[PDB]
């Protein structure tokens, strides 16, 4: 996250990172939508043209955490992964449409108070909300500028940008399973994701009844933070037929 | 530069 | 799940985290 702010206590308690087994590192952010489901990106765990193709036993999951590089014992919860589920229509080819993935966890968490699901929209929750002004909430424990590392999860709260303001910022094929976000050179402030938040969530907090959604997962953007350039967010209300389908067939 | 995990959560 | 979305720490307690407002403030 760049231009961002250390995150409090609790804040993001469904914020989860993907870990590698062998070597530890960190993999990508990831988000819990129930006590065994985890949401993310696809391409945190399938991108051929890096040879990136992450098996179950690859990978671990930490949750509850703060610290991004911290044991934090008695606090944060790994689990291991049963199964890896990946939008049949992911395109990595050309412009990451339909971003997203799903991992089921071998054993239920428990939740805490640092340890909770964030919830899913509804129809209407992702009409009122995903209008071009309208922030939502980015966290991650990636990179603090394009070009280092945070010591705790970082936090940064940006507005949703207009569609055609998107689709001219970029010569990327946009699609109606994304959307995008930032500010805009003349709005003075600043802040995007960066490598290392892929599959974290994009969060709004819904004025009807109080309440954090889902709306995005954090994809893709060219540079970081970078005037003119904004942050692209699969549209998780749009996937969302595609989420029930599997957490109903698998779960 | 990761902490090391406990050993049971790498069985 | 029912309980979704509302943080331990903050929703459940009656407590704003320091930037919530911001996004409300957006919500026009
Ligand atoms: N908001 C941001 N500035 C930002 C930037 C990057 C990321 C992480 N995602 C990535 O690095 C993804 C993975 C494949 C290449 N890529 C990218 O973001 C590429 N820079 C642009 C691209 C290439 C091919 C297809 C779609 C987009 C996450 C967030
Ligand atoms: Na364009
Ligand atoms: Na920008």
């Amino acid at each position: 996250i760049v231009e961002g702010s250390d995150a409090e206590i609790g804040m993001s308690p469904w914020q989860v990172m993907l870990f590698r087994k062998s070597p530890q590192e960190l993999l990508c952010g990831a988000s819990l939508i129930s006590d065994r489901w985890v949401l993310t990106a696809a391409h945190c765990l399938l991108y051929p043209p890096w040879d990136k193709n992450f098996t179950e036993n690859d990978l671990l999951v930490r949750i509850g955490k703060h610290s991004r590089t911290r044991y934090e014992r008695n606090i944060e919860k790994i689990s291991m992964l049963e199964k890896i589920y990946i939008h049949p229509r992911y395109n990595w080819r050309e412009n990451l449409d339909r971003d997203i993935a799903l991992m089921k966890l071998k054993k239920p968490v428990a939740f805490s108070d640092y340890i909770h699901p964030v919830c899913l929209p509804d129809r209407e929750t992702a009409a009122s909300l995903l209008q071009a002004g309208y922030k939502g909430r980015v966290t991650g424990w990636g990179n603090l500028k394009e070009t280092g590392q945070p010591s705790v999860l970082q936090v940064v709260n940006l507005p949703i940008v207009e569609r055609p303001v998107c689709k001219d910022s970029t010569r990327i094929r946009i699609t109606d399973n994304m959307f995008c976000a930032g500010y805009k050179p003349d709005e003075g402030k600043r802040g995007d994701s960066c490598e290392g938040d892929s599959g974290g969530p994009f969060v709004m907090k819904s004025p009807f009844n109080n309440r954090w959604y889902q709306m995005g997962i954090v994809s893709w953007g060219e540079g970081c933070d970078r005037d003119g350039k904004y942050g692209f967010y699969t549209h998780v209300f749009r996937l969302k037929k595609w989420i029930q389908k599997v957490i109903d067939q698998f779960g | 530069d990761f902490e090391e995990i406990p050993e049971e959560y790498l069985q | 799940e029912a309980d979704c979305g509302l943080r331990p720490l903050f929703e459940k307690k009656s407590l704003e985290d320091k930037t919530e407002r911001e996004l409300l403030e957006s919500y026009i």
